[PDB]
């Protein structure tokens, strides 16, 4: 039971809120992959390479 | 290049409500209920009830909730509003044109079905002391009401707000009394702008159908006469000089309107000297100082007051008092031209027509009417009314004020302030 | 309207969201090119010394 | 019957000409008995240099005093007698002379404005008069908190140009400015290109035009000379002033960013924004259940006395925020409040919210143009501002296109990330600092 928050304004104020949501986990992610190395996503970045070759 | 504007249409039904509506082609449309339910029908049991009803008109109808009328109206970008005089109540309402049915529904719900939930009217009681509070901050609201206080025994005598002793202790029962025995049909008048005649005079056939009340304008107004005095030291000291007038529509009110004008009502010139304002030149004359003088003029169904109010400093209230009643005096006994006369004719003609110019002071006067005179007199007929007051009259009228028990109320520092029997 | 500093705040400032992925984005590009600088003085100080220098001397 | 929609069609069309001085005489006819006249200038405080400024106040404390045809109160008493009413204004940006009066007397009331804007007759005893008035008018001022606040706003927002004076100017210029000073002014100002006549009633606008030939002609036949007169863009700063007197029982605070002038289509969805946040006082029924968040929160946690939010216009700029009244432990909630919906509606405007501020402004827009009066200023005002009348049809177009997309650009253009002017009276030791004002501008959520 969570009937309250479904109409068209929570619809509205959902899609606001979705281009910031999306920056916000854009910014968590290369943070993560920063902060680790990851090493299977920073292969790919053409430039950060502390692996030879 | 305007339309060829539609003729008011008016109806009595035999329950004895009133409808009057006027086809102006506006964007807004304005609706009023003018109800003979102020201040005056309230007795010594029930003081201030009438003023916790102006402040109740949100509060939960059956079928609209507070919450309701409050969104519904805003949503719309409505108003509802409520405005009262000693014998009036009217409950107004506006909107553009395509939203008339839901505003109609609330301003219904408000007039006829409200449920006066005793919690909901116990959290309004506070707002009783803000309400008064913010309207006794002009000194001209303790003066008039004391004036009126002074001037009668009676019914007129009540005041537009709550007494102090009543704040917290006026009861859901006595506001529904009070609705069930003024808010009736043959006490009631439904008036509206920009909405048809069919429209209102079946709103009025299907929903304003009530009778279990009184008949009158109500136990008679007893004139008594006396002198109300509240000391403050307020650098200036406010009075009001009255006596007994005439009753709203008879031909003596008008003597009563020309007469205020001859003598002097507002201004007409930012920052003028009021050069044909026959009081404020004959107190500017012996006192050189800031003051102000009016005529005060209140006409009500059944009794009136006609005389004048001061603003003065303490030391010259005296001296200000003494020349304003000396000009009205002065009238009295028959010194008065025709121009005069004429001036003061030009006035209060132009000042009426000006006064239904708008949506607001259209409705007001055409609610009044239906309420006072049970009919509507068009603008040309009430300047004909003006123009047929004789010179003698205007004389007759000042005879009257000056031979006349008196009525008096004033605050400041009152040490220069004379009572009724030094005048 | 030509300037740079508005164009960055334009595009890259206005929004913290931008701002915090700017500088997240930032912060990996300015390890490698300060890191890359940093080992790059400190190896041409000690020119020859650190056994990255003297590694060809003993065999594959 | 008709819709509200065709309602605004049925509205006359105001009629405009120009007399070949450059004299623009414009009228809305109805059927209506009365009338109102005027003359509404393109002149005010923001054209008065430091040493003239207060100029204007005192011409409009003069002119209703005498002209050259009309000595003394000759005037007053011809206006009195016809039942007429004779006003004036004075703002940073314009200047009116007004009579309101019956229709049958149109042909005398031009023929007096006229007299009073060509024939200023300023004896040099009259205003010697003027100058202890006006004097005494500054210290009446002084004792009302909203008109100091919004004075001190546009010093502080408009510092070092000339939108940070006041209208009345300082009291130094009040007992300095002579008759020369004066006369100079209306050479300068009073010409007929900068001027209109604006009338709403029961005229022709054949006869208005007919009058302002008669008695307007000798104005700029001629006098089409010397430096006319450009304005020149305000700069607004970003910027606080704190007149801290705990001797007064409420605080006032006024916080505006520059808003876009007169002429910028973002006016109307600005006014849609400030419609949503509305306004609010302690006397206004039902509180908890008001529709905006601000006034319901204000009402029901006891937050102000009451708040305005405002769109004031200028040439090129303007002051788009709010103003409120309060009790001195209630500033930090009332602005934090505030500047939550300001961000809010940057960030999150919904569809339901923004309808509601299009219909208030309906409601406005239409209550506000009731009366000879209000429709008169309007023509006179518009003419100058827009250069048209813009018909009541054309806002509602301009209206109905505002949604929730607009309310978030609009508001975030002038809102988001933006320097205040803030201006503070009274017991405000609890009024935030100012970086902690600026870091209300913007959301880190965002």
């Amino acid at each position: 039971m969570l009937t309250r928050f479904l109409g068209p304004r929570y619809r509205q104020l959902a899609r606001n809120w979705v281009p910031t949501a999306s920056l916000w986990g854009a910014v968590g992610a290369v943070g993560l992959v920063w902060a680790t190395d990851w090493r299977l996503i920073l292969d790919w970045v053409p430039y950060i390479n502390g692996k030879f070759k | 290049v305007p339309p060829h504007p539609q003729d008011l249409e008016f109806t009595r039904l035999p329950n004895g409500l009133v409808i009057a509506s006027l086809e102006n082609y506006a964007p807004a449309s304005r609706i009023g209920l003018f109800i003979k339910a102020g201040s005056r029908y309230e007795n010594s049991n029930n003081l201030g009830t009438s003023h916790l009803l102006r402040l109740a008109s949100s509060l939960t109808t059956k079928g609209a909730s507070s919450f309701k009328i409050t969104r519904g109206i805003e949503a719309v970008g409505g108003k509802l509003s409520v405005t009262s005089t000693r014998e009036n109540m009217a409950y107004t309402v506006e909107c553009l044109r395509d939203d008339v049915d839901i505003l109609m529904e609330f301003l219904l719900n408000v007039t006829t079905a409200p449920e006066f939930r005793r919690w909901e009217v116990a959290a309004l009681q506070p707002q009783l002391r803000i309400d008064k509070a913010v309207a006794l901050q002009n000194p001209q609201a303790h003066v008039i009401e004391n004036l009126h206080a002074a001037a009668y025994r009676n019914a007129l005598a009540n005041s537009l707000y709550c007494p102090d002793y009543r704040i917290g202790k006026v009861t859901p029962v006595e506001l529904h009394d009070y609705v069930q025995n003024h808010f009736t049909s043959a006490r009631m008048a439904l008036i509206g702008l920009g909405v048809s005649h069919p429209v209102l005079k079946q709103v009025a056939e299907q929903f304003l159908n009530i009778r279990g009340g009184l008949g009158l304008s109500g136990a008679k107004a007893k004139y008594h006469g006396g002198e109300i005095r509240e000391q403050n030291g307020d650098s200036l000291v406010h009075a009001a000089l009255v006596a007994e007038s005439a009753a709203i529509g008879s031909a003596e009110a008008n003597a009563f309107s020309v007469l205020q004008h001859v003598l002097g009502a507002g201004p007409h010139v930012k920052r003028g000297s009021n050069a044909t304002s026959s009081l404020y030149q004959a107190v500017a004359k012996g006192v050189h100082q800031p003051f102000d003088v009016s005529a005060f003029n209140a006409s009500y169904s059944d009794s009136g007051l006609f005389g004048f109010y001061t603003i003065s400093q303490a030391a010259s209230a005296g001296d200000v008092i003494k020349a304003a009643y000396n000009q009205v005096k002065t009238i009295a006994q028959g010194n008065l031209s025709n121009p005069d006369v004429q001036a003061a004719k030009n006035k209060l003609k132009a000042g009426y027509l000006m006064s239904v110019e708008s949506s607001e002071g259209f409705l007001d006067e055409v609610g009044s009417q239906a309420l006072a005179a049970g009919s509507y007199t068009p603008p040309s007929t009430v300047l004909q009314q003006i123009d047929a007051v004789a010179d003698a009259d205007v004389i007759n009228a000042a005879k009257k004020f000056v031979s006349g028990r008196k009525s008096m109320a004033a605050s400041g520092n009152l040490g220069h302030t004379p009572f009724i029997d030094e005048l | 309207a030509p300037t740079l500093t508005a164009r960055l705040y334009s595009l890259l400032f206005r929004r913290t969201s931008t701002f915090a992925l700017t500088i997240v984005v930032g912060a990996l590009f300015f390890e490698r090119a300060f890191d890359q600088g940093a080992d790059a003085i400190y190896e041409h100080i000690n020119e020859g010394k650190l056994w990255k220098h003297i590694k060809h001397k003993y065999e594959n | 019957t008709a819709t509200y929609a065709q309602a605004l069609q049925s509205v006359p069309e105001t009629q405009v000409s120009q007399l070949d001085n450059g004299l623009r005489v414009a009228s809305e006819q109805s059927s209506q008995p009365t009338c109102t006249v005027g003359v509404w200038i393109d002149a005010g405080s923001r054209y008065e240099s430091e040493k003239n400024n207060g100029a204007g106040y005192f011409v409009e404390h003069l002119a209703f005093k005498g002209t050259k045809n009309r000595p003394g109160n000759a005037l007053e008493k011809e206006v009195e007698s016809m039942g007429a009413h004779l006003n004036a204004y004075s703002t940073r940006e314009h200047t009116a002379y007004y009579i309101k009066a019956l229709s049958k007397d149109l042909p005398k009331a031009v023929e007096l404005l006229a007299d009073i804007v060509q024939n200023c007759s300023l004896e040099d005893s009259q205003i010697e008069k003027e100058r202890d008035v006006i004097l005494q008018e500054l210290q009446e001022n002084d004792t009302s908190m909203r008109d100091v606040v919004f004075n001190y706003l546009h010093a502080t927002a408009f510092q070092g140009t000339p939108l940070a004076q006041s209208v009345e100017g300082p009291s130094e210029n009040v007992r300095k400015l002579s008759r020369a000073d004066l006369t100079e002014y209306l050479s300068r100002h009073y010409k007929a290109p900068r001027m209109v006549l604006a009338a709403a009633g029961g005229l022709e606008h054949r006869q208005l035009l007919d009058l302002a030939q008669k008695h307007f002609s000798g104005l700029s036949g001629t006098y089409d000379e010397d430096a006319v007169p450009t304005l020149s863009p305000c700069r607004f700063t970003g910027s606080q002033i704190c007149h801290r007197e705990d001797g007064l029982p409420l605080a006032h605070v006024a916080i505006a960013v520059e808003g876009p002038g007169w002429a910028h289509p973002d006016n109307v969805a600005l006014q849609v924004a400030n419609a949503i946040i509305g306004h609010y006082d302690c006397t206004y029924g039902g509180g908890a259940h008001l529709s905006s968040p601000l006034a319901s929160i204000a009402a029901t946690n006891k937050l102000c006395q009451s708040f305005q939010t405002f769109n004031i216009c200028y040439a090129d700029t303007g002051l788009l925020g709010a103003h409120f009244v309060c009790d001195h432990m209630s500033i930090d909630d009332m602005m934090f409040v505030l500047q939550g919906q300001w961000m809010r509606l940057c960030t999150s405007a919904t569809e339901s919210e923004v309808l509601r501020g299009k219909n208030l402004l309906r409601n406005a827009l239409v209550s506000h143009l009731d009366g000879t009066t209000p429709v008169c200023e309007d023509i006179g005002r518009s003419l100058l501002t827009y250069g048209r009348r813009i018909p009541l049809a054309e806002w509602e177009s301009r209206i109905a296109e505002v949604d929730a997309r607009v309310v978030r650009e609009v508001c975030s253009k002038y809102f988001y990330d933006q320097c205040p002017a803030v201006a503070g009276f009274g017991p405000i030791e609890q009024l935030p600092d100012y970086n902690r004002i600026r870091s209300g501008m913007f959301w880190l959520r965002f």
